[PDB]
């Protein structure tokens, strides 16, 4: 539902690659993407199961 | 000139990478039971591998041993990113040859202009995606503090190193953090953070690794 849901996923600085969800409205569906370990932002989710129940339907 | 070269088989014996359904960042084999690593790769569910060159394919050389500790930085700081290190302790111990060898400590620290090697299985396009199959070196200088503090003003702490080209194009990148820079035999940094990858006038920035050498020694010596 909300508006972090709609925010573009954020990858920051750190050079991890590791592999996390976010709610992609123009998709309407939650996506996987590389997220490098640290700051993340809220539309990061650790599976595709909590973004759906956070964000899904935004 | 592309910055990042094949390293060749095996020929970063100490490099691992650490796993946990994928390649997730690397680290360095201190010993033949402990790895050392980034703060921001801690995961759970780790299994390290060993003796890689092709993460895709099993070469023969491999061995993939699951750890039963991770201790991050009691000073860790998931904002300032500041003491971003943590040490894995492997389940058994590591079979150590010719392609799976551990790297020294460092003994002092490494002055600005030393050349370096940095590895990993990080993608290798600045702005793309392309993430190897093999082992990827580069050899970088480490940088000035003096300009490091320009590259990131307010943000760099002294437990942190820029290495690399002020040019650009040249760097490590997602997939990489937690493995090694190392600088005439010894290991003086982790592969932490920076601004994209391989932009210019943005360096990479490591852990200044000769800082903690009394907190692993010790550290690895009671767990
Ligand atoms: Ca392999």
């Amino acid at each position: 539902r909300p508006d972090f849901c709609l925010e573009p996923p954020y990858t920051g600085p750190c050079r991890a690659r590791i592999i996390r969800y976010f709610y992609n409205a123009k998709a309407g569906l939650c996506q996987t993407f590389v997220y490098g370990g640290c700051r993340a932002k809220r539309n990061n989710f650790k599976s595709a199961e909590d973004c759906m129940r956070t964000c899904g339907g935004a | 000139i592309v910055g990042g070269y094949t390293c060749g088989a095996n020929t970063v014996p100490y490099q691992v990478s650490l796993n946990s359904g994928y390649h997730f960042c690397g680290g360095s084999l201190i010993n033949s039971q402990w790895v050392v690593s980034a703060a921001h790769c801690y995961k759970s569910g780790i299994q390290v591998r060993l003796g890689e060159d092709n993460i895709n394919v099993v070469e023969g050389n491999e061995q993939f041993i699951s750890a039963s500790k991770s201790i991050v930085h009691p000073s860790y700081n998931s904002n300032t990113l500041n003491n971003d290190i943590m040490l894995i302790k492997l389940k058994s111990a590591a079979s150590l040859n010719s392609r799976v060898a551990s790297i020294s400590l460092p003994t002092s620290c490494a002055s600005a202009g030393t050349q370096c090697l940095i590895s990993g299985w990080g993608n290798t396009k600045s702005s793309g995606t392309s993430y190897p199959d093999v082992l990827k070196c580069l050899k970088a200088p480490i940088l000035s503090d003096s300009s490091c503090k320009s590259a990131y003003p307010g943000q760099i702490t002294s437990n942190m190193f820029c290495a690399g080209y002020l040019e650009g194009g040249k760097d490590s990148c997602q997939g990489d953090s937690g493995g090694p820079v190392v600088c005439s035999g010894k290991l003086q940094g982790i592969v932490s953070w920076g601004s994209g990858c391989a932009q210019k006038n943005k360096p990479g920035v490591y852990t200044k690794v000769c800082n903690y050498v009394s907190w692993i020694k010790q550290t690895i010596a009671s767990n």
